[PDB]
RNA sequence: GAAAUUGUUGAAAGGGAAGGGCAUUUGAUCAGACAUGGUGUUUUGUA
RNA sequence: GAAUACUGCCAGCUGGGACUGAGGACUGCGACGUAAGUCAAGGAUGCUGGCAUAAUGGUUAUAUGCCGCCCGUCUUGAAAC
RNA sequence: CCCUGAAAAUGGAUGGCGCUCAAGCGUGUUACCUAUACUCUACCGUCAGGGUUGAUAUGAUGCCCUGACGAGUAGGCAGGCGUGGAGGUCAGUGACGAAGCCUAGACCGUAAGGUCGGGUCGAACGGCCUCUAGUGCAGAUCUUGGUGGUAGUAGCAAAUA
RNA sequence: UUGGCGGAAAGGCCUUGGGUGCUUGCUGGCGAAUUGCAAUGUCAUUUUGCGUGGGGAUAAAUCAUUUGUAUACGACUUAGA
């Protein structure tokens, strides 16, 4: 949603031109942060290891006024609010290792070539 | 174990869809032929999508046949699935979607003890 | 030796078109050597491997192989026409093939 | 291409197995189709025409 | 049956020989040319001037950056004649025009590489005795090449270069040849006579 | 009940098939194969390989031997249409192939159960190979460079052309 | 608790649209047949 | 006095290649045979190998070759500026 | 045959590249390429002509044999698919989960459609023979309701601060 | 390993010396089977990661502040241990 707004400097940190500081979105955003990390150590998370695994933002209902336009006509005025949600995880180790077992289908001309080899070699 | 037949061979495997059913939401891709003037799928111009007609039709001796070789018939208790306790390398019994677990079970004993295949073995079992 | 083909070289040039419609069930292809029909006419009926490569290792090798013969030959210049099992990706049109020596009249 | 000189899969335009749905007059057909097959006489083939007729083409006598 | 093909361009007709090399990419074969600025061009040099500023005239009238390119080499003139007869715009016309390099000259990767022609676009063996002709070179140079020069200077060092190759390569296949008919009239020499060789 | 019934049932009974009029005669080989020709092995394990050919079997299956001193071919069965028959000849009058049929060559067919995870010669086939390739080779040792040839492999130079040359 | 429309995650493609038809490569995903009656008892729960 | 070319005929012989195998007890017309019988005579059988699994195949996404203008409507004529 | 005659407006079209004893023009001889056309075969349907009530087992509107044919707006006719409700039947399915909804999972039909598996859910619903109709939508500057791109855009600048 | 030559896109060509392996120039000895009658029957080069163990070297850019030779905003030109 960046579409028509001014460009900038700051933008050079993450390769684009058009950045801004919406005030509001960072103060219900970090508000958020600090309730999950305060959700966190009432857990008893490490609070060192947390990195914010999920977060979004989707839209709530509108809330609609009134706007007066020329030759007397009527439009709309609507706020577009936030649901937003997010979880904040432990940095763990490797994951998993110990792939499956990928069983082998050999002719009998390969079963052939395999001992053939093995034995032509050491 | 079913009866020998030939090579089942279908004309046409691929779905016929209606003209604009990927263009537009609204339009359902249950197949309705196009009775417009201008229409270039009417018209069967090159390039276009197929329509459905009679000399796509299954061979009589190979039609209402599944891959196994057997028809699907379908049955909802015992008594439905004895009647093909004479046919059973032609049909293949089918439990129907809204029978419960155990009496599932029980028309998966009864058709093991009379040698009748069920197509859908797995319905509404816990394991 | 150094040498061990016991294969003739082929292209596979495109399929069998008119000039705006191909039809993917009949490829031609280029021998090399073979200048004439007259020429052409002793390697009909022989096998063509198209041998390519993949990075999934399927039953031992990572070497797929896609099986055709010979039929009949194509033009005034020794192209023949070639049908295979599945037919030739389109993407191979210029790619090398292999025409081998069986079933053999000689 | 084909110059047809009639008009293809047309109807013989001749009624064949009686459009009522009577079923002592469908046995009477039956019997009387075996006769028209088998007895090579030309008033079973008759009767079993006329065995087909509507009401207005069966005038009482 | 080549890898690689190089082709010296000197003396060969321009459509001709792109309509052979365009077919042979198209097949596959990697092709290289070299010397394209000895090319011919059949007609009279003012025809083909001519032709040159009535393609020149051609251009897009709102913004001329967005035409039709004048390429002014004689290697980028025989690239759009073959550009012309591949279809450029599919990914097979790609995949063909990367097996193709162009050069005027010849350069250091091809210059102790073999040089083969094209007999059915050869000038010599194509027009009649008496029909006039044109090089590539002098007509592109007329339409506003920079390098005719630099390119003949390097192509006369080159020559020398290769010159004093010949001559070693001629005294190394005299002694061979020599030595070849000295040790012939042997049995086994009469032998492989007798078998053909 | 969730279907009704089909109002007749398709009789279960299977018919048999008609008379057939397809008999046997037997294989009419080509021209070019008699018995003591040098083949060139088109296809198999030993590919490229020059043979002698010495039998025609049952199942028009062409009897083979390298000798096995000679190239490591052993007593061998081929298929006619996977062979070039070359105008070398040797005469194979003195070997005595009638002992060997289809029953001499039984794989002993492996079961389903039997799966090779991970991985034996007949003392017969191994002294009956050694009966027939010492009166091959004293045919071989007549014309020179017969022993060279059939060591040597075959294979496509470049710019050699099979419907051009001669075998 | 559908669709339009939207967010996150995952997969994929993208040189002035996208979408479609025939054919095949590649990747992902998936159904069916594989017992059968059988000389036979090399047999245990002895049929 | 011949040959050969050209054109035409053979119920003359013969080599290679491709696609198809529908039908399902028997009945018919024939051929070779003294006969039993046999056969290429009213539609494919015989032998062998590998695998028995995602290998073939189906679906779906993508790529490639060629093709493909937006539907409905009035109209002689619509992709229509 | 070629040339002069022969002048128009964006840059430009033997289709393009290009071609000069042609890849041009006149003419002749062969070989070759390929249409949903022709020949043969298989399968689907339609129409026509026939065979077959004998016993056992069913369906005589059935089964089988033979031949020909298949474009289509306006329009006509036939055979079918689907929806709400009604009579009959399956002593049908179901709180051990009916209906609905989601599902680049599977199967059947040329198709309208039908069936199954998984998830969600919570109280009724279905097959067959018939009856009935307020019975099938992409459009009508359609009606009501909801939602987009535009777009974080136009803008929120009279009345001295 | 010695000596040259090569700048068009040199990145390659030639040469000196010794080592080492092979030699089918010629004549011998042993091995090969069973991949079962074919199944590319797997031998190439392209990029990246992770391990070893052996060398090699110890930076800048951007934001922020500042400038006004620049400037709608970005951008540009300056300065700052
Ligand atoms: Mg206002
Ligand atoms: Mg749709």
């Amino acid at each position: 949603f960046n579409s028509s707004i001014g460009r900038t400097a700051q933008g050079k940190e993450f390769g684009v031109t058009k950045a801004r500081w919406p005030a509001k979105s960072v103060k219900f955003v970090q508000g958020l942060l600090q309730n999950a990390a305060a959700n966190a150590e009432a857990k008893g998370l490490d609070a060192t290891k947390l990195y914010v695994s999920h977060i979004q933002v989707n839209q709530a209902p509108k809330q609609r006024r009134r706007t007066y336009r020329a030759h007397g006509r009527i439009n709309k005025y609507e706020s577009s609010p936030s649901h937003i949600e997010l979880v904040v995880t432990e940095k763990e180790e490797a994951v998993a290792k110990a792939a499956e077992k990928k069983v082998v289908r050999l002719t009998s001309r390969q079963r052939g070539r395999i001992a053939a080899q093995k034995r032509i070699a050491a | 174990a079913s009866l020998p037949h030939p090579k089942i061979v279908k004309k046409h495997t691929k779905k016929f869809k209606r003209h604009h059913s990927d263009r537009y939401h609204r339009v359902a891709e249950n197949w309705r032929k196009q009775k417009g003037i201008d229409s270039v799928v009417r018209r069967r111009f090159r390039g276009n999508i197929s329509q459905p007609k009679i000399g796509y039709g299954s061979n009589k001796k190979t039609k209402f046949l599944s891959p196994s070789g057997h028809k699907t018939f379908l049955v909802a208790n015992v008594k439905d699935l004895e009647t093909l306790t004479m046919h059973t390398k032609t049909y293949a019994a089918e439990i129907a979607h809204n029978i419960s677990a155990k009496n599932r079970v029980v028309i998966l004993a009864r058709a093991k003890a009379l040698g009748i295949k069920v197509t859908n073995p797995k319905g509404r079992l816990a394991l | 030796a150094e040498s061990h083909r016991l294969y003739v070289k082929g292209k596979h040039l495109s399929y069998q078109r008119s000039k705006r419609v191909n039809n993917p069930n009949v490829s031609l292809i280029k021998i090399e050597g073979v200048a004439t029909p007259q020429d052409a006419q002793f390697y009909l009926g022989k096998r063509i491997a198209y041998v390519y490569r993949a990075s999934k290792e399927v039953r031992g090798s990572k070497i797929r192989v896609m099986w055709g013969k010979v039929t009949r030959t194509h033009g005034n210049s020794g192209v023949v026409r070639a049908t295979f099992r599945n037919n030739l990706p389109a993407k191979t049109f210029g790619a090398s093939v292999r025409i081998f020596l069986y079933p053999s009249n000689i | 291409g084909i110059d047809h000189t009639s008009k293809q899969h047309k109807r013989s335009g001749h009624r064949t197995a009686p459009k009522s749905d009577n079923v002592y007059l469908k046995l009477l057909v039956k019997l009387y189709t075996f006769l028209a097959r088998r007895t090579d006489a030309p008033f079973n083939k008759v009767v079993l025409k006329a065995l087909f007729l509507s009401k207005i083409n069966r005038p009482p006598v | 049956v080549e890898p690689v093909v190089v082709i010296d361009g000197k003396g060969h007709l321009v459509g001709r020989l792109a309509s052979v090399v365009a077919k042979q990419l198209l097949n596959g074969q990697k092709i290289v040319v070299v010397r394209a600025e000895e090319l011919n061009i059949s007609g009279e040099f003012f025809r083909n001037k001519l032709k040159y500023h009535d393609f020149l005239r051609k251009a897009t009238a709102f913004n001329k950056t967005r035409g039709p390119f004048h390429f002014r080499a004689p290697s980028r003139i025989f690239y759009k004649a073959l550009r012309g007869m591949v279809s450029h715009k599919t990914a097979r016309g790609k995949a063909a025009l990367e097996r193709l390099k162009v050069f005027e000259g010849i350069p250091p990767p091809y210059d102790k590489k073999k040089r083969v022609v094209v007999p059915q676009a050869l000038r010599v063996l194509r027009l009649k005795p008496g029909r006039k002709y044109t090089t590539l070179g002098k007509l592109s140079t007329s339409v506003g090449w920079k390098y005719e020069d630099v390119v003949a200077k390097l192509e006369a060092k080159r020559k020398v270069s290769s010159a004093e190759y010949y001559a070693k390569k001629r005294a190394f296949t005299k002694k061979v040849a020599s030595a070849n008919a000295t040790a012939a009239e042997s049995d086994v020499a009469k032998q492989l006579a007798a078998l053909g060789y | 009940t969730a279907q009704q019934a089909p109002k007749w049932y398709p009789s279960e009974d299977v018919a048999a098939p008609k008379k057939t009029r397809k008999a046997v005669r037997p294989q009419k080989l080509r021209a070019s194969l008699v018995p003591g020709t040098v083949l060139i092995l088109l296809a198999g394990r030993f590919r490229g390989k020059r043979v002698v050919y010495l039998k025609h079997l049952e199942d028009n299956t062409l009897l083979v031997t390298g000798p096995f001193k000679v190239n490591g071919v052993p007593l061998r069965r081929v298929n006619a249409r996977y062979v070039i028959a070359t105008s070398t000849k040797v005469s194979v009058e003195g070997v005595n192939v009638e002992k060997f049929n289809v029953e001499y060559f039984a794989k002993e067919k492996l079961t389903k159960k039997e799966k090779k995870e991970a991985n034996e010669i007949k003392t017969e086939r191994v002294e009956d190979q050694k009966v027939v390739d010492k009166a091959l080779l004293a045919e071989i040792k007549k014309t020179p460079l017969l022993k060279q040839y059939l060591s040597a492999s075959f294979s496509l130079k470049n710019g050699d052309k099979p419907h051009l040359l001669k075998f």
